[PDB]
């Protein structure tokens, strides 16, 4: 219940971020960054802020786990699943990329 | 079997443990030791296993 | 999509294997040590570039590549002018045999340098640094089952004079054999093939 | 990989790149206006460069700065190559580095009206300024990993890997990449396998495709012993060619005639 | 003069097994004490342990020439 | 070039080193961090990224990963 | 241009002398890795219609143990060099007891010289190389390996070694550029030696055919 | 001590063998420049 606040708040302030980051592209302030194009850099870096706040949020709902929690010990015991797993099904899911 | 020897690190294997002390002795029960075909230390995963 | 692409892969994979099988499929071993195929065209000389099978063979790590000249000479030259050290490793009727006698001296000198020729060598052979490396016999655990079965304690002065060492590295040497033949070009073989192990 | 002091700074780098990256008028040009100004000294258009330098029609080709400027290049060098390219026949009549417009005058001297069309067009789409062909653009982007970076063996010993400048093209020439100076011609490869038969050698052939398949194999971070890779290079490279692993490079050699119905075109071979 | 391994190769010695137990299931004499059993495999085995079976390999090598090894003669690997 | 004015050669200078600038590529993003040590080189300095944790090395570039 | 022409005909001048210390030719320590200050010192640095002119540069060295012979390394002007060129080169050649050679060729010669070239093959051997691909020394590239030109003897003792005839070896045509570099005609075996990371060094053969 | 002298020795007449291949290839150039000047 506190784990829910701060991924919360995280997504709260990507999403703020990437506002942001659309009204300086209107605006005319992003500049390109070096071998791509001011599309493609917008893209890029709203990307990797997406990807950031996902990170975050796993790994928040990763250290928020119990030792008596079944899905952290499938994945340390590596028999089936992995991290990005558990964040999917509790932090968030994340980006649906096609192509 | 036998008289296996053999050394592998456990999954949940804090990187920050080995430079400093309690190397030989790790309080997660990591760095899975086996000597003499005798499991000493350590938890088995897929990494060992 | 995900779905799309296993359909394609499904679909791709199973041609690009069966191009790849029917291209060698009568390669082989004979038992001339090489590999030739149906035409009887030697296309390696040893399988491999080595002569060994793929089931045998794990990872292990080269102790003298990418140390520094420092270190690389206070792990591998066995000085034999602190005699307390001697003491403490060596057992006393072995101390003053490697002090007195210089030939153990010379032999000992002579295997640092070959050592470092092989170090050399190495660094020619692996730029990068790359320690990570394939070979059949695993010495570490070797080493460790011995002490681990013998009950060697590695506290007390142990009882092995180091020629015994040099001569039978030297032996063992002889023994592993690839390229059999007294030919000079066989000799030349068998030095080139077994000599990262070795 | 660059071999001078450029592979430090980026300064000396860029124009390594620029040099081997294909330059056009497309890329510096920017307008391009055909007038048929009868007089030469009568310049229907507001330009006080013809007077002092001395056909009733010219073109006026108008380059742009920023392009200019980002390949580093000159009028004079352009009016040269300009004039050598299509012979002793035209006569460009370039402008100072100092106006703020930097504006050509191309005439020619001796169904005409349609020739400046056609020339103007055939130079536009190419003409090669500076640059080589094939090569479209050149990115600059440093090694973050150790299998670009440089290593040197220290006098103390360490391996001490570097980090220095290197270009990644888009294109294949490799033969006139090696030539050009501040290019180490040592570690310079191509990543192509047809193209380096031509320039290297078999041999060469076989270590790259090898260096090739290692690379995609061990991407997905799986691993496969080297001896498979090996062997399947030497048999892609025992016949001298490239012998290709379909139909067209197995059925070609000489095993025999049972042995190729088997893999593809029976009948055929049969 | 014989250049070839002195070792016994696993195709080898499962085709020396398998000839040796063809042969005894067709009533054929042994050659060790059979302690009990009956299947031809298993005496076949405990032949090669014995180092008793009467048979030669001939490895061609690829030249044309061959070499003939004796199953007493060569080491066995399993 | 040289025989050009002060506000022409700034100008001049100043589009050159935007198309150097331009003409580089993005760095490869990670977090840096000095807690693994590359085999490679020997040094701490390396960044990593989470997805299994890959091993980016620093200076020397060392590439592993951890499961 | 000129310096960049000095530059080209320097390099070019650098390879060929690597070459032909390559093959067994015996060349000066100092020729084999010159600066080009002293070829700009010696020539004088002006190609364009000046001293540095092609076909003055060329250089005749003698082999190592076989001192009558020697081999010529002509520079003809003719961007397309035709057969007039060649005959006369061949027929001043013809003075000497000289048999090889290496021209050196601004741009593709025509058709209708190779032709030529290789009709006088087994009286005078001569070959071609483009200056394009003289300005680097692929011997020295990553990917190459050292190779070794066997001699007949040795040849035929690896052949007796492994009981294997010539014709089961692997096979490398005339047209590699490492073959025309270290100028290996067809039926002769060539050494290779390639840093083995499984068994440290490996050495296999190839015969040119 | 000694055995250092001779291999400082031999490396000194490697030294001098290296000088005379020198002379060798000057008193060869002398003639070959010969050539190459009746060349063009």
């Amino acid at each position: 219940s506190k784990t829910y606040q701060d991924i919360q708040n995280t997504i709260k302030k990507a999403k703020q971020d990437v506002i942001e980051v659309i009204e300086k592209a209107h605006n005319n302030e992003l500049e390109p960054t070096p071998g791509n194009t001011l599309r493609q850099t917008f893209e890029n870096q709203v990307n990797r802020i997406l990807n950031d706040a996902r990170d975050k949020t796993g790994s928040s709902a990763q250290k928020s786990l119990s030792e008596y929690n079944n899905f952290k010990s499938m994945v340390v015991s590596g028999a089936k699943g992995s991290k990005i797993n558990i964040s999917q099904v509790i932090a968030v899911v994340g980006q649906q990329n096609v192509e | 079997p036998g008289h296996i020897n053999c050394i592998r690190t456990h999954s949940t294997h804090p990187d920050d443990e080995d430079s400093g002390p309690y190397k030989h002795i790790s309080p997660g029960d990591t760095k899975v030791v086996v000597e003499n075909g005798e499991l000493i230390m350590g938890i088995l995963c897929k990494k060992s296993l | 999509e995900g779905l799309i692409d296993t359909a394609v892969k499904t679909a791709e994979t199973g041609y690009i294997q069966r191009r790849l099988i029917k291209s060698m499929e009568s390669v082989m071993v004979k038992y001339d040590a090489t590999v030739r195929n149906s035409i009887n065209q030697v296309v390696q000389l040893r399988y491999g570039e080595d002569g060994l099978a793929g089931e045998s063979v794990e990872f292990q790590n080269l102790a003298t590549l990418k140390p520094s000249n420092k270190a690389f000479e206070k792990k591998f030259r066995f000085d034999y002018t602190n005699e307390r050290a001697l003491r403490r490793t060596l057992q006393e009727d072995l101390v003053k045999d490697v002090l007195s006698n210089a030939h153990i001296q010379n032999e000992l000198e002579r295997e640092f340098e070959r050592m470092r020729e092989d170090r050399e060598v190495l660094r020619v052979i692996f730029p990068t640094g790359d320690s990570k490396v394939v070979l059949p016999c695993n010495l570490l655990r070797m080493i460790w089952n011995a002490q681990k079965i013998f009950h060697i304690n590695p506290r007390l002065p142990s009882d092995l004079h180091p020629i015994k060492v040099v001569e039978g590295v030297k032996e063992l040497s002889k023994k592993l054999v690839i390229v059999n033949g007294d030919d000079p070009l066989s000799r030349q073989a068998q030095e080139n093939a077994t000599l990262l192990f070795n | 990989f660059l071999l001078g002091q450029s592979a430090r700074d980026a300064e000396r780098a860029k124009d390594i790149l620029c040099r081997l990256e294909h330059t056009t008028l497309r890329k510096v040009t920017a307008n391009t206006a055909i007038y048929y100004d009868p007089n030469p000294q009568s310049t229907v258009v507001a330009e006080d460069q013809e007077w002092v330098n001395v056909s009733p029609w010219l073109l006026r080709v108008e380059l742009d700065r920023k392009h200019m400027t980002d390949r580093k290049l000159t009028m004079e060098q352009i009016a040269e190559k300009i004039n050598a390219g299509f012979g002793d026949d035209l006569n460009c009549i370039f402008n100072d580095d100092n106006a703020e417009k930097l504006v050509l005058r191309i005439r020619i001297m001796n169904d005409d009206d349609v020739f400046l069309r056609c020339i103007e067009s055939n130079m536009l789409t190419d003409m090669t300024l500076q640059g080589i062909e094939q090569i479209s653009k050149v990115y600059m982007h440093l090694p973050q990993t150790d299998n670009k970076k440089k290593i040197i063996i220290t006098e103390d010993g360490e391996f001490k890997a570097l980090q220095e400048w290197i270009l990644e093209t888009d294109g294949v020439s490799l033969m006139r990449v090696l030539s050009e100076k501040d290019v180490d011609p040592v570690r310079t490869t191509s990543n192509d396998i047809v193209e380096i038969f031509t320039v290297l050698g078999i041999e060469a052939v076989r270590k790259a495709l090898e260096r090739e398949l290692y690379h995609v194999i061990s991407f997905d971070g799986s691993y496969v012993n080297y001896r498979h890779l090996a062997l399947l290079c030497d048999t892609m490279t025992c016949r001298g060619h490239l012998m290709a692993i379909t139909r067209h490079g197995v059925n070609r050699q000489d095993t025999g005639p049972l042995m190729k119905c088997s893999f593809e075109e029976t009948v055929d071979v049969l | 003069k014989r250049i070839t391994t002195p070792y016994m190769t696993k195709y080898e010695r499962a085709r020396v097994l398998g000839t040796r137990a063809l042969q005894i299931a067709m009533c054929a004499p042994v050659m060790v004490e059979l302690e009990g059993e009956t299947d031809p495999l298993l005496i076949a085995m405990k032949e090669l342990k014995a180092r008793k079976i009467p048979i030669i390999i001939r490895r061609y090598l690829p030249d044309g020439s061959y070499e003939d090894w004796g199953v007493d003669e060569l080491i066995i690997s399993d | 070039e040289e025989m050009a004015s002060d506000e022409l050669k700034e100008m001049r200078k100043n589009l050159t080193k935007e198309a150097i600038r331009e003409h580089q590529m993005a760095k490869t993003g990670g977090t840096q961090t000095d807690l693994f040590t590359c085999g490679k080189c020997k040094k701490k300095n390396c960044t990593y990224t989470q997805v299994t944790t890959f091993v980016v090395c620093n200076e020397c570039g060392n590439r592993w990963k951890f499961c | 241009d000129d310096e960049e022409e000095t530059y080209r005909l320097w390099k070019i001048r650098k390879t060929i002398m690597q070459l032909c210390h390559d093959r067994g030719y015996l060349v000066t320590q100092d020729e084999l890795d010159q600066t080009l200050e002293e070829f700009k010192a010696q020539f004088g640095d002006k190609p364009s219609e000046g001293r540095p002119r092609r076909t003055d540069l060329t250089v005749l060295v003698a082999h190592n143990d076989d001192p009558t012979d020697q081999m010529f390394v002509f520079f003809p002007e003719e961007p397309k060099v035709g057969i007039k060129t060649i005959k006369v080169y061949c027929q001043r050649m013809q003075e000497e007891n000289i048999t090889r050679a290496l021209i050196v060729v601004q741009q593709g010669m025509t058709p209708s010289a190779k032709q030529s070239l290789v009709d006088m093959a087994p009286k005078y051997i001569l070959e071609q190389f483009l200056q394009q691909e003289l300005l680097i020394n692929i011997t020295e590239h990553e990917l190459v390996p050292e190779h070794v030109v066997m001699t007949k003897e040795e040849v035929t003792e690896l052949l007796a070694r492994y009981k294997l005839r010539e014709n089961q070896l692997p096979r490398i045509q005339a047209g590699d550029p490492v073959a025309r570099y270290f100028g290996i005609k067809r039926g002769q075996v060539v050494k290779i030696i390639r840093p083995s990371e499984t068994a440290g060094r490996y050495i296999t053969y190839r015969l040119v055919q | 001590r000694q055995k250092l002298l001779k291999e400082q020795e031999e490396k000194r007449l490697r030294e001098k063998e290296e000088q005379k291949k020198l002379l060798e290839q000057r008193a060869q150039y002398v003639e070959k420049t010969k050539n190459i000047l009746m060349f063009t």
